[PDB]
């Protein structure tokens, strides 16, 4: 997936404190200092630590930087509202001959309790089948922090092809919504005993399923 | 103060070519290097291309070599980008990137961003009004008092589809999900209405779809299954 | 060729308590360079005495040039050279500036077009940033090329500044052909920095071929 690794998320509340591990192989981390970038939703990408520690003008104190062996830390104190972002690890990478960066680290600043998705999952209409289609649609909602991994089984068995997922998005009340779309031919549908998707947030699961009898 | 805007970027055919422009102000622009960065909607960074100070080095992620080329001008102070038989997985935003420091070689462990980006879209997809289909409510399962109908908005470009329920007249227990962009270009999206299981058999539910682009208007009866 | 440094050799910034700024005006925009002059006077025997003109932008017009030994100043006495090199205005006994090495012989020593040397630059083990800088000698003293590095790491990675430096140690290294020498970039421990003592490490005129020399620098963090 991604050259660097740090992990896909991570939350505390305002005033607290939090570390982003960002960890790479002889060829990037364990050869170069390494520089981190803050994405704020919606915005563009800037810098925010350089030579693994520095910091440039304008960013504050709260934010340090680390180095043990192959991997490297970003750490925030005092937790502010407007710390929410994405936040990425990068540097050279000399085997490539190209500037890698980590898959991202979606920070959330914990604004109320966190709660578990809530999901529905439907089966193909009928309409559809009559179409010789079949799309299987769940919709995951009322989840916080924004986010959750996504797996669809048929009967047992993990099923990878025919997978459409939205990247979760913000609803009103400042929970998160995504959805998921498994598309079927009607043979498939019918062959099996049933099909389900299966949600992972906060790194517990919630699962449905549909059975077409 | 140190400036990069980006330009050029708009929809694109598929093995089509496209050229972006980055206009550099505020620094000496031959003093310096400059990089290529993209990020596909809701994904991570992934940077594209290096220029050096003096032009002599050229470097390319795997993904796009042999297709873009990084040029520069000192004359006009522009960064460009040529990109060649463009794929769907070359939509992103496209970022500009200086050297922080004059005359530097590899490696480079960090670049300055300072651009709001353009945006790049290879799609082959066309205006198309979308198939609605209703999501019935569970047949035995009464898992309670209550239960969900939706409609699934299905193949439809470009965006938007506006979806009620009832004209209007049933809002409360509504969610009308974000459309999902699949691999074939056009955009799917769901509605769903929670409601008294007991109203099932009196009250009649109608899902209002709307695809101005296409001049698709849609009223769709959502009823039980057997 | 020269042993690396061993642990704790290097001179701590830490341990100095005069004003950096001392270290820093040495390799800061005023230095000394001519192009084709020979030697005028001869104060002491290991020296040379060069009319060196810089008086619209630099405030020095006699230059005295101290050698190692009697022979360096003996090879050069009367031969037209090229003087580059960080000048000491402290005292010496010779308005007037005192300076080490930085001598080269002018003829056949000019490339047509300027040459670029790569400097790597290490922190704590690690490579930090790589630049180029250029000279346009087919033989160049390694004061010219710390000049030149030294310069770049003052204007753009605060290497020297008026108080304190912020990194704790450093040295630069020069390779030609698995031969390597190298030197204290940081002033030796005390309240008082010796400007002339400092830059007498440049009197033997050592010279490196900008062809194949490498340049690397190694900094550490407090």
């Amino acid at each position: 997936q991604s050259v660097l690794t740090q992990p896909p998320s991570v939350s505390a509340a305002p005033g607290q404190k939090v570390t982003i591990s960002c960890s790479g192989n002889s060829s990037n981390i364990g050869q170069n200092h390494v520089s981190w970038y803050q994405q704020v939703p919606g915005k563009a990408p800037k810098v925010l630590i350089y030579d693994t520690k520095e910091r440039p003008s304008g960013i504050p104190d709260r934010f340090s930087g680390s180095r043990s062996g192959t991997s490297v830390t970003l750490g925030i104190t005092g937790l502010q509202t407007g710390d929410e972002a994405d936040y990425y690890c990068g540097t050279w990478d000399s085997r490539l001959s190209a500037v890698v960066f980590g898959g991202g680290t979606k920070l959330t600043v914990l604004g109320q309790p966190k709660a578990a998705p809530s999901v529905t999952l439907f089966p193909p209409s009928s309409e559809e089948l009559q179409a010789n289609k079949a799309t299987l649609v769940c919709l995951i909602s009322d989840f916080y922090p924004g986010a959750v991994t996504v797996a669809w089984k048929a009967d047992s068995s993990p099923v990878k092809a025919g997978v459409e997922t939205t990247t979760p998005s913000k609803q009103s009340n400042n929970k998160y919504a995504a959805s998921s779309y498994l598309s079927l031919t009607p043979e498939q549908w019918k062959s099996h005993r049933s099909y389900s998707c299966q949600v992972t947030h906060e790194g517990s699961t919630v699962e449905k399923t549909v059975a077409p009898t | 103060e140190v400036q990069l805007v980006e330009s050029g970027g708009g929809v694109v055919q598929p093995g089509k070519s496209l050229r972006l422009s980055c206009a550099a102000s505020g620094f000496t622009f031959s003093n310096y290097g400059m990089h290529w960065v993209r990020q596909a909607p809701g994904k991570g960074l992934e940077w594209v291309a290096v220029i050096s100070y003096d032009g002599s080095d050229k470097f390319y992620a795997d993904s796009v070599k042999g297709r873009f080329t990084v040029s520069r001008d000192t004359s006009k102070n522009t960064l460009f980008l040529q990109m060649n038989s463009l794929i769907p997985e070359d939509t992103a935003v496209y970022y500009c990137a200086k050297d922080p420091y004059p005359s530097q070689r590899a490696p480079w462990n960090w670049v300055d961003p300072r651009g709001q980006g353009t945006l790049v879209t290879v799609s082959s997809a066309s205006t198309k009004g979308p198939s609605v289909f209703p999501l019935a409510p569970s047949s035995k399962s009464t898992s309670g008092g209550t239960a969900a109908l939706g409609c699934l908005v299905k193949d439809y470009f470009p965006e938007p589809v506006t979806v009620s329920w009832n004209s209007g007249a049933l809002t409360s227990g509504v969610h009308t999900f974000p459309a999902v962009l699949q691999s074939s270009g056009l955009y799917s999206l769901s509605s769903v209405v929670t409601v008294p299981s007991s109203s099932l058999g009196t009250q009649t539910y109608i899902c209002n779809v709307n695809h101005k682009p296409s001049n698709t208007k849609v009223d769709k009866r959502v009823e039980p299954k057997s | 060729s020269q042993p690396d440094p061993k642990p704790d050799e290097l001179h701590k910034s830490s341990k100095f308590t005069g004003l950096m700024e001392n270290m820093k005006v040495l390799y800061d925009d005023n230095h000394v360079s001519a192009i084709n002059v020979k030697s005028i006077d001869q104060f002491r025997y290991f020296d040379l005495i060069y009319s060196i003109k810089d008086t619209k932008l630099g405030n020095y017009d006699n230059v005295r040039v101290e050698f190692k030994n009697k022979d360096l100043a003996d090879k050069y006495k009367d031969k037209y050279v090229d003087v580059f090199g960080a000048n000491a205005y402290y005292q010496c006994a010779f308005r007037k500036t005192c300076m080490y090495g930085g001598v080269t012989e002018h003829n056949g020593n000019q490339l047509d077009k300027y040459r670029s040397i790569t400097v790597r630059v290490f922190e704590d083990g690690k490579n930090l940033l790589s630049f180029d800088v250029q000279t346009n000698k087919k033989k160049v003293t390694a004061q010219e090329l710390d000049y030149l590095t030294r310069h770049y790491l003052v204007k753009n990675k605060k290497l020297y500044e008026f108080n304190n430096s912020p990194y704790e140690t450093g040295y630069i290294k020069f390779i030609e052909n698995e031969n390597s020498f190298w030197y204290d970039m940081m002033p030796a421990p005390g309240d008082k920095f010796d400007q002339s003592k400092y830059l007498m490490m440049y009197n033997d005129n050592k010279m490196v071929d900008s062809k194949d020399v490498k340049i690397e620098v190694y900094l550490t963090t407090k």
